[PDB]
């Protein structure tokens, strides 16, 4: 064996502080800890961050691509050209082997 | 469902026993032992418990049932199960 | 990235110079402010990634992982400050320093433009992670868990170091932008078979790949709650993120080298899902749940399709928040009853009605209830593996069934039934515990309204 | 109006004039009049108020114009500076082509709903146009993989051009 | 089996009547067949030979298994019944009230005043209850789960709290 | 400046300092400012650089 | 439980309501940009390619 301290009992934060938020034993620190978590966590990051994300300018140009495609289809159909050609690159700029 | 009372439970426990042809309704009392006083056997006591279950709509397990030996014991058992305190 | 690296370092002076009773308030508040500013990384373009300097860049793959990493630091602080209350003050500040330094290595790891800078930071995360597990774990086995975590990783990483340096010699660069243009195909040969293995085994161990996963249930069961949160949410995703980048230079050899690892993942996911049905330890159940989910990510990365890469990116983010939530939920029970035995404390919905709501929401995301991003990620992967081979829907279907069985079994066993009579210290849920749970589920459910920002570069 | 009728065409509307063959009052007629009175009018005035404020603050935004640069065919091997621009241009065109297929798909689906039980015969042009564009999109971009690039696209085309040449030689 | 021979016969009699009732349904028809079934038990009531009596029990049980109703009637709140454990979700242990916020306790000043007397009564009695169980238990621990009554005035029957304060069968 | 609230400038200053350093890096990477084929143009009458 | 949900609502609404009102006033009195052709010889600023004023503000201020 040895000289050892016994296992301490369980402290229920509610006994000393029935209004405890579970952050700190000091009631004033416990209130402030709750306030920063809620204000900075919910009011700022989650509410403003959600608003910021909703109004992101054309994330990855998906809207421009849709506007551009409209421009091309309008042009090509009017001029009788295919909407889309099978060849991505102009075949005159390619030199096949053999 | 209407609540039960100790007086109400006793009335119906006796009521059922007064409709059993093997008991004498005048000689019956809450404290009558089914064998020592009323002279029934154990096969009869199983039937009495069976009839009490049918009367109140719940089952008394055989381990508990074999000990209920007078009408007052049945009244006490039912009251305890149904949380009847008056 | 210096607008994030520097304020992350400044969290260390802040913690050490804070009043003795304000270390948690100050570190939590200012780490939330850093999380707020990380949203500026979502200035992404359709064609070009966001390249800041010769050292750091941020595309659509690393941006959501960075935001997940910086969001997790405040959550880890909230989750730890209860069980560290009796800790010595200096040893509380050293604990927080280990978490801050982990965030620092992590945000630099996800934005390193050069792969050998990625390797060093990727490896650097081991030290703070190992110290957290072995110093602040509770059981005897935390020491063995540290060794398994350390040596499983290093067994794979050291071959990766040789392969990357060999790649720099032959190609002349390891800059990821340069690799996109200078990549040459890999032709069959035993020499390239082992170059492929060296490049992928380090990441397979981190995911982990089924068979190589034994370190993970050990580490989770022994780590403190904050360690388990970062382990599941982010550190597993270092394997996925690394694989999504390195596979660029492994083509077309990935066509046939993938087969043994797809087989392990497709079958492994059913095996680890079924293990969850018979786990007796709640944390171990959640650990094995991660293996099953990360099996899908491995398959998706290896079949190399636009839909599979989108699905893998969403799965990594969705799993990060859900698995972190589940560990936090199980921890709140543990802080009361001080055991991880799942069957010990039952019928808790009677005693903690609101915490039972969190248990429900966490389970629903874990089984991928639509339209959660858990379902978006898992569905996109299943669509792409079906085109890879139709028969995979059989294995995908079964896993979905077994995943629901163990998710609701965990809910039913702990929350429903009758409460355990002799357990009488189930105190009402603290505000800290409820706010911790909501800071997991609310952002996870909010991302359903706008899922494109977690779908990765191929969106 | 709001969009371009050429890009999103709608065949001219044909509405049969009411031919009531019953003495009874039609419930839909009066509910329609109530809807215009109780919903449309108040909603219309509220909008006109908002349209007045916008007219007092008129400002503009533009659709970006992307100059054309040399494509990957004109880039020297391992010349990153020219490859980068050709690669970025190819990526922009890939997104645009994706939205072209979406437009043609949108026409196809609008036609299927508009024509009702006659859609099978009255949406033959839309189906044909959709079939052709999906063939062109498949030829350009299908099977390139997650790590697609202008180089992989070009290599796929050259392989296709080679096959077409050889069959033509057989003729 | 710890059940005596008498207990087995009486248990079989009850179980046989209940399954007979499920078959018959109608009360008049059940009464007719319950009496014939009773007559069979009365037939061997006096069998003094244990070997034969046990043999009669074996065949009787074999016959019951063949004739048992596949879907017998069960009282709704009995194990296996349609209302078994229906109300467990409403039974809350009384120790949950120690955690109530003071503002919650202020709403029931009279209930929590009484509750304190019971908790006071529980502390005062505990030591004597442990002592009584120490003095009445033979060396080597108890041999049965039976518990003693109180032997004096002012004593409470040992281990009474969780029987007396258990949740009502219809709590909410 | 207070004896309770000077530690709350460290992280905000670190962000501002990091922001400043990030922009100074862009001053080292102007080799192609107004020289790419895609965006090369003529300067406006008052403009000195297309971006800074 | 009730206390947490009341605190959760208060801190969501503490910024949620001003943001929702601020958005309404922006949509109504400022409104959106109109699509136009780029005038000859005019080089728009990078934030003039977006419609919503809040999107324009985000691109101008941060990006
Ligand atoms: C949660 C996540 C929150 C993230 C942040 C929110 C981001 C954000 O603000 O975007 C909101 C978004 C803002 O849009 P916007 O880009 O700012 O508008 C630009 C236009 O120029 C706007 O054009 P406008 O100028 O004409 O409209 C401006 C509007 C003002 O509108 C607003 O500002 C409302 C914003 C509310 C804040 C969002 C909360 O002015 C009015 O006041 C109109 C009042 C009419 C009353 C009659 O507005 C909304 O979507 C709010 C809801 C809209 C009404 C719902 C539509 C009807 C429901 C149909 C679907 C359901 C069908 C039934 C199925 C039911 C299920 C079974
Ligand atoms: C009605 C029936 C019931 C419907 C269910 C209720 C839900 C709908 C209510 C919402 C209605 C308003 C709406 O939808 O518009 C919102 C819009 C979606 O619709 P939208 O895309 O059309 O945007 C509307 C605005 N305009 C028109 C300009 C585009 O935006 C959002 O959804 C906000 C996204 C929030 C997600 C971001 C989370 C915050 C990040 C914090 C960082 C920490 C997170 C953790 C890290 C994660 C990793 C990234
Ligand atoms: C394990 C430790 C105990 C055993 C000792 C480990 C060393 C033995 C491993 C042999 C692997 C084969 C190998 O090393 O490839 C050599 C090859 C040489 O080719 P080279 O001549 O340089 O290039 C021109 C080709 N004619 O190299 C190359 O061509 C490039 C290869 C890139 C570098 C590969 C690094 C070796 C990876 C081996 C381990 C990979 C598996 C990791 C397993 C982890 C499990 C958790
Ligand atoms: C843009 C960056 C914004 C950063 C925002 C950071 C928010 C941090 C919020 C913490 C605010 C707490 O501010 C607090 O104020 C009081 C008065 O000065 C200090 O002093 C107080 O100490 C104790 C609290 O334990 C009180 O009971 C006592 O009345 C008072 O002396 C606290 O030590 C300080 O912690
Ligand atoms: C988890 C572990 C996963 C293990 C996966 C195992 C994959 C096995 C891949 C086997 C194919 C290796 O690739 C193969 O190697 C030999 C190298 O000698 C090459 O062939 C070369 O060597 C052979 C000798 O055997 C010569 O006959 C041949 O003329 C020469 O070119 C082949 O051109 C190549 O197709
Ligand atoms: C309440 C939620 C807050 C979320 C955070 C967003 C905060 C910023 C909100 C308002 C942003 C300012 O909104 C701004 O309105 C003016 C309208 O004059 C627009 O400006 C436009 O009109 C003005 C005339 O007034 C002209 O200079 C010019 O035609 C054009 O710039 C801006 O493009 C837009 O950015």
């Amino acid at each position: 064996r040895w000289q050892e301290d016994p296992e301490p009992e369980d402290e229920n934060l509610y006994e000393k502080n029935p209004d405890s938020h579970g952050y700190d034993k000091d009631p004033a620190v416990d209130i402030w800890n709750m306030r920063v978590v809620f204000f900075f966590g919910f009011s700022i990051v989650l509410v403003l961050g959600s608003t910021f994300v909703a109004y992101l300018p054309d994330y990855r140009m998906q809207e421009w691509a849709r506007r551009e495609a409209e421009r091309l289809v309008k042009y090509r159909e009017a001029h009788g050209l295919p909407i889309m050609e099978s060849n991505c690159f102009d075949p005159s700029k390619i030199q096949l082997p053999e | 469902a209407p609540p039960l009372t100790l007086e109400g439970i006793k009335d119906r426990v006796l009521y059922v026993l007064k409709l059993y042809d093997k008991i004498d309704p005048e000689k019956l009392s809450v404290n009558s032992h089914f064998m020592k006083d009323l002279g029934l056997d154990s096969l009869d006591q199983v039937e009495i418990i069976m009839a009490m279950e049918d009367e109140f709509g719940f089952e008394i397990p055989d381990i508990d049932a074999e000990k209920l030996m007078c009408p007052q014991e049945i009244v006490d058992y039912i009251a305890d199960k149904k949380d009847v305190y008056e | 990235m210096l607008k994030y690296i520097i304020p992350t370092i400044m969290l260390m002076p802040l913690t050490w110079l804070s009043k003795n009773n304000m270390i948690w308030v100050n570190s939590t508040a200012h780490s939330l402010l850093i999380s707020f500013t990380s949203l500026l990384l979502m200035n992404q373009f359709g064609d070009n990634s966001l390249n800041f300097s010769l050292l750091f860049f941020s595309d659509s793959l690393s941006t959501p992982l960075l935001i997940l990493t910086m969001w997790l630091l405040p959550l880890m602080l909230m989750a730890s400050q209860h069980h560290l209350s009796k800790e010595n003050l200096t040893r509380k500040k050293l604990f927080i320093t280990m978490l801050i330094s982990l965030q620092l290595f992590l945000i630099m790891t996800f934005t390193a433009m050069e792969l050998i800078l990625f390797y060093i930071l990727f490896e650097a995360t081991l030290v703070p992670t190992l110290i957290i597990i072995t110093r602040w774990g509770n059981q005897t086995e935390r020491l063995n868990a540290g060794l398994y975590f350390l040596f499983y990783t290093l067994a794979g990483s050291l071959p990766l170091l040789v392969a990357l340096i060999y790649i720099q010699n032959t190609v002349g660069s390891l800059n990821f932008l340069m690799l996109q243009y200078w990549v040459q195909p890999v032709h069959n040969s035993w020499s390239n078979v082992f170059m492929w293995l060296a490049c992928m085994m380090a990441f397979m161990v981190k995911m982990p790949l089924y068979g190589l996963h034994l370190w993970l249930p050990k580490a989770h069961v022994e780590a403190p709650i904050a360690g388990s949160m970062v382990l599941a949410a982010v550190l597993l995703k270092l394997g996925g993120y690394g694989m999504l980048r390195i596979t660029l230079i492994l083509n077309p050899m990935t066509d046939f080298m993938a087969y043994p690892f797809i087989m392990l993942s497709l079958w492994g996911m059913i095996m680890t899902s079924s293990i969850c049905l018979r786990q007796t330890d709640l944390k171990s159940l959640i650990a094995y749940s991660s293996v099953s989910h990360m099996a899908l990510v491995i398959v998706a990365i290896l079949i190399q399709t636009p839909w599979s890469y989108m699905g893998a990116t969403a799965l990594m983010i969705a799993h990060g928040l859900t698995s972190s939530m589940l560990f936090c939920l199980a921890n709140s029970n543990y802080e009361r009853i001080h055991s991880r035995t799942m069957i010990l404390a039952r019928g808790l919905q009677t005693l903690l009605p609101l915490m039972a709501t969190w248990w429900l929401l966490a389970s629903l995301t874990n089984l991928a209830l639509p339209p959660t991003i858990n379902l978006i990620g898992e569905l996109f992967v299943v669509m792409s593996t079906f085109s890879w081979s139709n028969i995979t829907i059989i294995l995908m279907g079964v896993n979905m069934v077994i995943t629901a069985l163990y998710s609701l079994y965990m809910l039913i066993m702990t929350q429903r039934g009758k409460y355990t009579y002799h357990i009488n210290n189930i105190s009402p849920s603290f505000t800290r515990e409820n706010a911790l749970m909501s800071l997991h589920i609310l952002p996870l459910l909010l991302l359903t309204l706008n899922p494109k920002i977690i779908l990765g570069p191929l969106y | 109006d709001s969009w371009d009728k050429d890009v999103y065409p709608e065949p001219p509307r044909r509405t049969p004039a009411p031919s009531p063959q019953t003495s009874l009052p039609n419930p839909i007629t009066y509910l329609t009049k109530a809807f215009d009175l109780l919903v449309d009018r108040p909603v219309t005035l509220v909008r006109e108020f908002i349209e007045r404020q916008h007219a007092k603050n008129k400002y503009y935004y533009y659709h970006r114009e992307f100059r054309r640069v040399p494509d990957i065919t004109e880039c020297q091997e391992k010349d990153v500076l020219c490859m980068f621009e050709a690669e970025m241009q190819w990526r922009r065109d890939y997104k645009v082509d994706q939205e072209i297929v979406n437009i043609i798909q949108e026409r196809l689906k609008a036609c299927q709903q508009r024509e009702g039980e006659s859609h099978r015969q009255n949406c033959a042009k839309e189906l044909e146009q959709f079939t052709q564009v999906v063939k062109a999109y498949q030829d350009r971009y299908h099977d390139l993989g997650a790590h697609y690039s202008a180089r992989k696209c070009l290599a796929k085309q050259k392989q296709r051009m080679l096959a077409e040449r050889k069959a033509a030689k057989e003729a | 089996a710890y059940l005596t021979h008498q207990q087995k016969v009486l248990r079989l009699y009850k179980r046989a009547l209940r399954h007979l009732e499920s078959w018959c349904i109608h009360r008049d028809k059940y009464r007719y067949f319950a009496c014939l079934l009773r007559a069979r038990f009365d037939e061997h009531k006096n069998e003094k030979d244990m070997v034969k009596a046990t043999q009669l029990l074996r065949e009787a049980e074999e016959e019951f298994w063949h004739g048992q109703h596949p879907q017998p009637y069960i009282f709704p709140e009995s194990p296996g019944g349609t209302s078994y454990e229906r109300y467990e979700c409403y039974k809350v242990p009384e120790w949950c009230l120690d955690d109530w916020h003071p503002s919650e306790k202020a709403m029931y000043p009279d209930y929590f005043a009484k509750r304190e007397q019971w908790k006071k009564l529980r502390r005062e009695s505990w030591e004597r209850e442990v002592k009584q169980l120490q003095e009445e238990t033979p060396v080597g621990g108890p041999r049965t789960e039976a518990l003693p009554p109180a032997r004096k005035q002012g004593d409470l029957p040992p281990l009474w709290w969780h029987i007396v304060t258990r949740p009502r069968e219809r709590p909410m | 400046v207070v004896r309770d609230h000077w530690v709350h400038v460290l992280v905000p200053m670190g962000f501002v300092f990091g922001y400043y350093l990030d922009r100074k890096n862009d001053e080292k990477l102007t080799a192609f400012r107004n020289k790419s084929l895609l965006y090369k143009r003529e300067l406006k009458p008052n403009e000195e650089v297309t971006w800074k | 439980d009730k206390r947490f949900l009341k605190l959760l609502r208060f801190y969501i609404l503490l910024t949620g309501i001003p943001v929702a009102i601020g958005i309404t006033l922006i949509n109504v009195f400022i409104g959106e940009a109109e699509l136009a052709e780029i005038p000859e010889g005019y080089v728009p600023e990078h934030w003039e390619y977006f419609k919503h004023p809040i999107s324009r503000w985000i691109a101008r201020t941060f990006f």
